[PDB]
């Protein structure tokens, strides 16, 4: 809904970040992709220390110091963001097969129940 | 398409035979980017609505940044702003 | 009170553009005949108003008074 | 047919007459004074060809910004000019430029359509002779639009717009980090 | 063919006679604002001073050995031709329904107001004086920096319009008195409008004797009246341009003229009257605007170039980019977009 | 625009008869010009058989 | 996820105290983690190398282009580590140069291509003169700018003629048009020669080389490698002209002779600049092919790792010279590094194996770059171009071995008393060890790209 | 130079049409809509299905769809002659701002639905339609000085 | 990226030729393709007009 | 005089909007744009569909 | 013809007219008596002027047809303005002149 | 026309320039007559020498006098 009969094609999995529109498709959609996740939702948490692992990467930036001072917050943000994309890279698929395929168990039922759109 | 090829070729061999004044060379290289659009626009007019003219508005918007980087790099053809030199 | 002298140049600067607007209105009703003026409805009056010129002047409501379809216009122009 | 209003299209003679000035000027900046005359002749060409919109775009953004910037530079740090096209500086000019003009005329001939001969080289020069195009009438054009369709295509091809956002980003960050010289 | 050339002569004599008496008008209103009286002596009443001054200052004509005459004999004619006069090609609401202009309005005015700037720059290029051309580059730099935030705001007010021909803004604005009542950034347009046509409280490159006893070049003679007339004519054009879009033409008494012309005339007696009151509306919206120019001439002093570029590239422009982060946003929120 | 689209068949048919009547009459004129020597006036240039419009006419 | 990184760290360089040696550690680790958690697209990459298209104009070829951007990320991580551990505020435009290069390795259609080659070229024009307190860089940047402008309008004129003959733009719409109107062929070779500005094909030859010697060494590593792989990776991704139809073969003949006839050079930068030119000329020979990309995809990495390696080795060799050149450029003469084997000869061993790389002795690189190149040539039948490639390899090997023979003669007076300078040593050791142990896993890649 | 070509002939294989008249048919635009709509739909459908094959719906639909419009304008020239006439007379002024004559609209529409019993079905269910009595809008400027007495008398007599 | 063209009418009857894989029949699209080309440049149109004006020249 | 300092954000936004406020009140508009653009999907509560059209070619 | 072409043709001749009035009757008799420096803010202002013009040239077709791109052209141009406004937040941090000579350090004695 | 506008250029050296700027004062206004002086010797008509005139000034004064229209 929400727009005209115009279409927005995007089958996006790359290094230029995109998302999805309201709806008209058969591929992965916008709001359903953040849901239908798994216990890999801490994969974004695994990167949340990894860019915060730059302190472990500090092998003597200056002479004889450690613990880079509080811009790690910034790094923490990037430590979120890339991992968020990595969670958003967990498009298992939208109703294809021959994969892990919990979508036919946790999203086939939603397309069954929502029988008015 | 005589109208665009002729201005393109004259800008080009003006950029060749330019044994005076670095900036005349620089603006001949600029006028190449409007010798090409007189080709592109009349090909789009002879064809249709917006197919090549989208590339035309692209090359205008980018020719701006061309001249911008060319000036802001020509400023550094020397020392910077001004000092003793030779 | 108000400046009786200073609003006299504003009075003539008012009156000049006033007469300048009135003259445009008069010269366009005399140009078009006793009607208002059309704006650019682009690509569309060149269907519509050109068709009116192919039939008549001004406007008319009838069935059809054409002859050889009132001489159907076809535009031609040189190659670029 | 209003005799001059048919050869008002052939303004290319003023284009080549301005461009023959553009490489042989006296001062270094009377040339770029003539460059805006070249651009406004290009605008006259585009208004005549059926697109006055891009004429007014060129007047707004070329001689509004970039030619203004050429004049802006050429005030300060003015380069040492060789004086004019002297005969000693017109040395080795004709001996390659004549052949180059011929070869580039053959390149304009190589822009022709499909003939694997030199017949296409003569065909484009006679392209106006056998032909004058025939316009048509309005079959179902609902809404009026000239550059609106350009933005419609800029919505369909949105990604190049979001990337030339990055090229304008570069156009502003570069001149900061090449001339400001932070302390 | 004869009607349109007498049309164009009426409109040219209106604008020329207008900008002639405008300088006497502003000097009078400065004078009453400066608690004195203006030109009160010239000839027959005291409305005539500039009309004698034009004939006066023709008959001077010097030239300078530091400069080619070929540029300065034409560059004040350049801004006289293009900046002053053919900005009126758009017929900036030639105040009736009709104009002397076909269509595609606002960006033509943009292009010609853009075209005036190197008319100023090449003017200041002259005479090869190492203290002069830096002042020229100063003038032109602040001039383009406020051109940009004329441009980037009257392209965002037409986001309530979306139609680029001249009239459609004006027929759009009669419902709301759209111009200032929905948005007061008119005032920053106004404070932009003193800069891009510098008749300003800024006076910035008019460092009249701070340089070697001359400010611009002192190209006196016919180039002086050219520069003088073109500056004042750029003022009334950009003031009309304010009264064109972001201040309104077509005052609401013509909207109420449905309750007046239907009580006055029977049926279309040569359209005799409505163009006149419409012109009256646009004229009183225009001269009341430039009365504030003549205020701000004599209210606040010059404005200090470094702070002027501070005033462009630091404050007004980010407020501006916020303001068209919301005017696409708010109409999208509240109901919807405009058609064309 | 809805108003305009209710006019859109009508006006186009107004042209369509014309672009029948202008087209074949031009072809008949060229039948007069090209008679004598046998020639493919009576032949589509487009190799698909479907009706096209004449263009690029010399005046 | 590069655009998010750019817009993040342009805000991060804003409101920074001009320390500006930490932000590159953040960019290095960010690109490292992005590669480490974005390699998971390789499973969804290829069943039969199924392409995936963004909006009709951008292409994602999951075997080829998904390896090319991984190489871009890899060499960027190496460059970013090289600036860590003399700098100005510049990694924003390093990353946007990367963005442009990755767009041209993903560009299906010419509008995206032209935008991105020009974005890329603007990045090169800027990076050439960030070190603005030079007289070398000031001249080199303007020269690079003017000729990039010429070659830019050559690009755009080629594609404008392409639009003039066909109202489409995409090479997807070329679709084996076998009537092959001759101007389509001439347009396409014009577009080829236009994109081939960066390789400096022997009529376009000399101008790059003075630019390479007039940049600092921390820069000429970066722009002897980025567009070298970028424009050619575009040029092999779409095979423009199946063969040359003798136009391009003449260009590479006069290149691979007439740039290896540039033998006698005393300046280091000129020397390995010609090296990186001629080894780029190599991979132009399989631009002359069709349906062949494995040799190209393997030769990029199994060249560029070693190109990066030899630049990193002569970076490490500044410490041992007992003379330096200008503030921006340390080591420009070959004869500066004479007795290096009497210094830390393990790096002499690394320099040895990475120059024996470039000559192509078998068990590390050359029997896997040049072997794939030669099988791709002789698959087609270009019999003459094989033997001229062999002559090019021998004469290239001569000035290659010039470096090792000046590297290990005898030192005048230097052995040992020092402090250390390390923790980037694992980078050079990683490149050298991956150079001389690829013969182990030279068959796993042969299966993996057979399945992609 | 947009020179005009004005050739003349007449082609045999069909009965000739009857053309239509000026821009005042914009007033009659909805009036041909609901009556001649299936004719319109079949015409444009037959045109679109014959992919490129135009000039073959002329004898069937190019005649038929014009016959319907000629019939409608003859009915409206007998039914509500001056009610049509003052309405387009309004509507040729005011740039064809079709908002600008929305009071003589109601007169003409009441006359049509009285005698020729048609409507104006603008398709779309969400808002209100043709009776708005604007109340936040752009009604008119010159309110049709020969026609305000007409709708006033229609409020008076009817 | 193809706006409402004056030559769009020959995409479909070229693309429906390449709907099936007869671009590997390699000739089934050539009438369609060169009709697309004559929509692009009007070449044989123009030669036809040059022929008829040459016949005009000899009267 | 004191500039803004980040580490107390409720304090920072105060001693931003009080000492260098002229970018604060810009970016308040810059956050009033898109955040309010996301608080509309309940606030329209299905208010209206525009329903415009080019030519409606119908079906069989 | 006949509409405004008369204006843009009449006006240059009027300019030459009021010029060429007093070139003849003004008295001339011309008797007698009738490198450089810099700053970054005198140059970078006009250099950075140009991209912020032609992004308005980018924005101008979008604001021409704001309709026909509903709910989606808004999103794209919001992303465009985000990518541009971060360039603005880059350039706010630096562009100003610096007064070179104003010192204040405390004074010490032995 | 020459008698009406009549603007000078200030040369204005001493106390007599204080009375000159008293003519620009509102009591005995210049602009009730037309006297609107520019600070530029080419745009001028008459050259009011006010104040005393030093030996040091006089070449500057004659040089101002020469760059002044006829
Ligand atoms: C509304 C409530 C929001 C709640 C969200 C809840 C969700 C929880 C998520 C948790 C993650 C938190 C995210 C917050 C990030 C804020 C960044 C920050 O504050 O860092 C401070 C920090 C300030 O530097 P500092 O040295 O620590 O402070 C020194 C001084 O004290 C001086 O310091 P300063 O205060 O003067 O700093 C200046 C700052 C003003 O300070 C602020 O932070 C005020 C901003 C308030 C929040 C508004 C931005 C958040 C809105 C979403 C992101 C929009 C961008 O101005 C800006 O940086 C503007 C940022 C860009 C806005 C345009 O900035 C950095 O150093 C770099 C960090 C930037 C990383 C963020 C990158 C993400 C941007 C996403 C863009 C998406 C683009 C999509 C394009 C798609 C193309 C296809
Ligand atoms: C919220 C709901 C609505 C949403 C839509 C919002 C639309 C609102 C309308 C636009 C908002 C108006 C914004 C006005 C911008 C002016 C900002 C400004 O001038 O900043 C002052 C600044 C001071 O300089 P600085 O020292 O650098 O400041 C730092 C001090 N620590 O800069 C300066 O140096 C001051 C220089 C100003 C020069 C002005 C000269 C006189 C102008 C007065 C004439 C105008 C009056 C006529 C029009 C009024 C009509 C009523
Ligand atoms: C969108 C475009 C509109 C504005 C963007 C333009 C730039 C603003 C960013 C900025 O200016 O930050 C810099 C400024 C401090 O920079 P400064 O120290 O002065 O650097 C000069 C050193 N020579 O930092 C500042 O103090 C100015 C920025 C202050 C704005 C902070 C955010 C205000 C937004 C309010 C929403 C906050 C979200 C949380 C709300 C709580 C929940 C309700």
């Amino acid at each position: 809904s929400t727009p005209l009969v115009k279409t927005s094609v995007n089958y996006s999995y790359g290094d230029y970040p995109l998302i999805d529109a309201d709806p008209h498709f058969k591929r992965v959609v916008g709001y359903m992709r953040p849901s239908d996740y798994g216990v890999i939702g801490l994969a974004t948490a695994a990167l949340p220390a990894g860019i915060c692992f730059a302190e472990w990467l500090d092998p003597v930036k200056g002479k004889f110091a450690r613990p880079s001072v509080k811009f790690l917050r910034v790094a923490t943000m990037l430590g979120f963001a890339v991992g968020f994309g990595a969670a958003y890279a967990r498009s298992s698929l939208r109703f294809f097969g021959v994969t892990e395929n919990a979508r036919e168990y946790k999203k086939d039922e939603a397309q069954m129940a929502a029988r008015k759109a | 398409m005589f109208i665009g090829t002729i201005i393109l070729v004259l800008s080009f061999l003006g950029f060749v035979f330019n044994r005076r004044n670095i900036i005349l060379a620089f603006i001949c290289l600029e006028t190449m980017l409007l010798g090409i659009n007189l080709i592109l626009l009349r090909n789009s007019v002879l064809f249709d609505d917006i197919s090549g003219s989208l590339f035309a508005i692209v090359i205008i918007i980018l020719a701006g940044v061309e001249s911008a980087i060319g000036l802001s790099l020509l400023v550094s053809y020397y020392r910077l702003r001004g000092v003793i030199n030779s | 009170a108000i400046p009786f002298e200073a609003l006299l140049p504003y009075g003539i600067i008012f009156g000049l553009l006033t007469a300048g607007g009135g003259a445009m209105q008069v010269l366009h009703v005399y140009r078009n005949g006793g009607v208002r003026d059309r704006f650019a409805i682009d690509q569309w009056d060149s269907q519509m108003m050109e068709r009116d010129l192919r039939l008549n002047g001004g406007q008319g409501r009838k069935q059809v008074d054409q002859a050889t379809a009132p001489e159907a216009f076809k535009h031609n122009h040189v190659w670029k | 047919m209003y005799l001059t209003y048919y050869f008002i299209e052939i303004t290319i003679f003023l284009a080549i007459l301005c461009t023959i000035f553009i490489i042989s000027a006296k001062n270094p900046m009377v040339s770029i004074l003539y460059m805006i005359a070249l651009f406004v002749i290009a605008a006259m060409y585009l208004y005549l060809i059926g697109l006055g919109i891009f004429s007014l775009l060129y007047i707004m953004i070329y001689i509004g910004a970039i030619a203004v910037l050429f004049l802006f530079i050429i005030t300060l740090l003015d380069i040492n000019s060789t004086e004019l096209s002297v005969k000693s500086n017109i040395r080795d000019l004709p001996l390659v430029l004549i052949s180059l003009i011929v070869l580039t005329i053959s390149g304009l001939m190589i822009y022709s359509n499909d003939s694997i001969l030199i017949n296409k080289l003569l065909e484009a020069f006679g392209n106006d002779y056998n032909t004058i195009i025939t316009q048509d009438w309005f079959n179902i054009e609902n809404t009026t639009l000239l550059t609106t369709i350009g933005n419609v295509l800029l919505t369909n091809n949105a990604f190049i717009l979001l990337v030339l956002a990055i090229v304008l980003l570069l156009g502003i960050i570069g001149p900061i980090s090449i001339t400001m010289k932070h302390k | 063919m004869i009607i349109n050339i007498v049309e164009i002569l009426i409109f040219l004599v209106c604008v020329l006679f207008s900008v002639a008496y405008l300088t006497v008008a502003e000097r009078k209103t400065l004078a009453y604002m400066q608690r004195r009286l203006g030109p009160n002596f010239v000839g027959y009443y005291g409305l005539l001073q500039a009309f004698a001054d034009a004939v006066k200052l023709l008959l001077k004509e010097i030239v300078l050995p530091k400069e080619s005459n070929y540029i300065i004999l034409v560059i004040s004619p350049l801004i006289t031709l293009i900046t002053a006069l053919i900005g009126w090609v758009v017929i900036p609401l030639g105040p009736g329904i009709t104009l002397g202009e076909l269509n595609l309005g606002i960006l033509f005015s943009l292009a010609i107001g853009s075209l005036g700037v190197f008319g100023s720059l090449l003017s200041g290029w002259s005479s090869n004086s190492k203290y002069s051309l830096l002042g020229s580059i100063r003038s032109t730099a602040q001039l383009i920096s406020y051109e940009l935030i004329l441009t980037s705001i009257f392209i965002i007010i037409i986001m309530f319009v979306s139609s680029l021909n001249i009239t459609t803004i004006i027929e759009t604005q009669r419902v709301v008195w759209y111009c200032i009542p929905l948005l007061p950034l008119l005032l920053i347009f106004f404070i932009a409008s003193v800069a891009e046509t510098a008749r300003p409280p800024f006076d910035l490159t008019e460092s009249e004797s701070e340089l070697v006893a001359g400010y611009f070049t002192e190209y006196s003679g016919s180039p002086f009246v050219f520069f003088f007339l073109a500056e004042y004519s750029n003022i009334i054009l950009i003031s009309a341009f304010n009264g064109y879009l972001l201040l309104g033409g077509y005052l609401s008494f013509n909207y109420s003229y449905l309750f007046n012309i239907l009580f006055n005339d029977y049926s279309y007696v040569s359209f005799l009257f409505e163009g006149l009151i419409n012109s009256s509306a646009y004229a009183i919206k225009l001269v009341f605007l430039m009365f504030s120019f003549i205020w701000v001439r004599a209210a606040f002093p010059r404005f200090t170039y470094d702070n002027l570029i501070n005033f462009c590239w630091i404050i007004l422009l980010p407020l501006l980019f916020g303001i068209f982060l919301i005017i696409p946003s708010t109409l999208y929120i509240f109901d919807s977009f405009p058609t064309l | 625009l809805w108003a305009r689209i209710y006019l859109m068949p009508l006006l186009q048919a107004e042209e369509d008869r014309q672009t029948v009547r202008r087209s074949i009459a031009q072809l008949e004129r060229e039948k007069e010009i090209m008679k004598g020597t046998g020639f493919d006036v009576d032949k589509s240039v487009y190799n698909d058989g479907k009706f096209h419009a004449p263009a690029l006419m010399i005046p | 996820m590069l655009i998010l990184a750019i817009i993040s760290l342009i805000t991060f360089v804003s409101m920074s105290k001009l320390s500006d040696n930490r932000a590159i550690i953040r960019l290095i680790n960010i690109y490292l983690i992005l590669v480490l958690v974005l390699d998971s697209f390789l499973y969804l990459l290829f069943l039969n190398n199924q392409t995936y298209t963004v909006m009709g104009e951008l292409l994602i070829f999951n075997s080829f282009t998904f390896y090319i951007d991984m190489l871009i990320y890899f060499i960027m991580i190496v460059i970013s580590s090289l600036y860590g551990y003399p700098k100005k505020e510049l990694i924003i435009l390093f990353l946007i140069n990367i963005l442009g290069a990755l767009l041209i390795v993903h560009s299906n259609d010419f509008i995206t291509l032209f935008v991105a080659i020009e974005l890329q070229s603007y990045s090169i024009y800027l990076i050439t003169a960030i070190y603005n307190s030079s007289y070398k860089a000031s001249k080199a940047s303007m020269l690079y700018f003017f000729m990039g402008g010429i070659l830019s309008i050559l690009i755009a004129y080629s594609i404008n003629t392409y639009y003039s003959v066909l109202n489409s733009y995409t090479l997807h719409s070329l679709d084996s048009l076998i009537i092959n109107t001759l101007d389509l062929n001439l347009i396409l070779i014009a577009l080829s020669l236009g994109l081939l500005f960066k390789i400096g094909i022997a009529p376009l030859h000399k101008w790059l080389i003075s630019i390479y010697e007039n940049t600092p060494i921390l820069i000429t590593i970066y722009i002897s490698l980025i567009p070298k792989i970028s424009i050619l990776s575009y040029l092999v991704l779409s095979n423009i002209s199946i063969n040359s139809l003798v136009i391009s073969i003449l260009a590479i003949l006069t290149l691979l002779v007439g740039s290896v006839g540039g033998l006698l050079q005393i300046k280091i930068k000129r020397l390995l600049a010609f090296s990186g030119l001629t080894n780029a000329g190599y991979m132009m020979l399989l631009l002359l092919l069709n349906n062949n990309e494995f040799s190209y995809l393997y030769y990029i990495t199994q060249y560029s790792i070693s190109h990066l390696a030899i630049f990193m080795i002569i970076i490490f060799s500044i410490y041992y010279i007992n003379y330096i050149n200008n503030q921006y450029n340390p080591i420009i003469y070959v004869n500066q590094l004479k007795g290096l084997i009497h210094d830390n000869a393990y790096l002499v061993l690394s320099m040895a194996i990475v120059v024996f790389s470039f000559i192509g002795i078998p068990p590390l690189l050359g029997f896997f770059g040049k072997l794939n190149i030669l099988m791709s040539i002789l698959n087609n039948g270009y019999y003459f171009i094989s033997i001229v490639l062999i002559v090019a390899s021998l004469i290239s090997a001569l000035y290659y071995l010039y470096l090792l023979n000046v590297s290990i003669q005898d030192k005048n007076n230097i052995l040992i008393n020092s402090n250390e300078t390390v923790s980037s040593v694992l980078s050079y050791i990683l490149s050298s060890l991956i150079i001389l142990i690829t013969f182990g896993f030279i068959y796993n890649s042969l299966i993996i790209d057979i399945f992609n | 130079p947009f020179e005009d070509k004005a050739n003349m002939p007449d082609n045999v294989p069909d009965v000739v049409e009857v053309g239509a008249t000026s821009a005042p048919l914009l007033s009659a635009s909805y009036f041909i809509g609901a009556k001649c709509k299936p004719y319109n739909d079949d015409f444009m459908l037959c045109r679109e299905e014959s992919q490129g094959s135009g000039a073959i719906d002329c004898l069937k639909e190019g005649r038929r769809v014009t016959r319907c419009a000629v019939s409608v304008i003859e009915d409206i020239n007998k039914s509500c002659l001056d009610e049509f006439r003052l309405h387009w007379q309004c509507l040729e002024q005011n740039n064809h701002q079709l908002s600008g004559c929305r009071k003589a609209e109601a007169l003409l529409n009441k006359c049509v639905f009285t005698k020729l019993n048609l409507e104006k079905k603008i398709p779309g269910l969400r808002p209100d339609e043709e009776p708005v009595f604007l109340k936040k809008d752009p009604w008119i400027k010159p309110a049709v000085d020969d026609f305000k007495s007409v709708r006033a008398y229609a409020e008076a007599k009817k | 990226t193809g706006g409402r063209n004056r030559c769009f009418s020959e995409w479909q009857s070229f693309m429906h030729c390449t709907a099936k894989t007869d671009a590997k029949s390699r000739a089934q699209c050539l009438p369609n393709f060169e009709d697309y080309m004559e929509c692009l440049h009007h070449t044989k149109e123009k030669a036809r007009l040059r022929e008829i004006e040459s016949v005009l020249k000899q009267k | 005089a004191n500039p803004g300092f980040w580490n107390g954000p409720f304090r920072y936004l105060r001693w931003s909007a009080h000492n260098r406020p002229h970018l604060f009140f810009a970016f308040a508009i810059g956050i009033a744009g898109p955040v309010a653009a996301l608080t509309l999907t309940p606030l329209r509560r299905k208010y209206l569909y525009p329903d415009h059209s080019p030519l409606p070619q119908s079906y069989p | 013809m006949n509409t405004f072409i008369i204006f843009i043709i009449l006006i240059p001749i009027v300019g030459f007219a009021l010029l060429a009035v007093n070139i003849l009757l003004a008295v001339y008799k011309p008797y007698n008596e009738k490198r450089l420096a810099f700053n970054a803010a005198f140059i970078l202002v006009a250099i950075l002027f140009l991209p912020f013009d032609l992004e308005i040239s980018t924005l101008l077709p979008y604001v021409m047809s704001i309709y026909l791109v509903s709910n989606y052209g808004f999103t794209i141009v919001l992303l465009f303005l985000l990518i541009l406004i971060i360039g603005f937040v880059y350039e706010i941090n630096t562009n100003a002149l610096k007064i070179n000579k104003h010192n204040k350090p405390n004074t010490d004695s032995l | 026309a020459r008698q009406g506008s009549f603007w000078p250029v200030t040369f204005g050296l001493a106390c007599c320039a204080v009375e000159m700027m008293h003519v620009s004062a509102p009591r005995y206004d210049q602009d009730r007559l037309g006297i609107i002086f520019r600070a530029s010797p080419r745009q001028s008509d008459i050259m009011i020498v006010a104040g005393t005139l030093t030996n040091k000034m006089a070449p500057v004064l004659r040089q101002v006098y020469d760059q002044m229209p006829e």
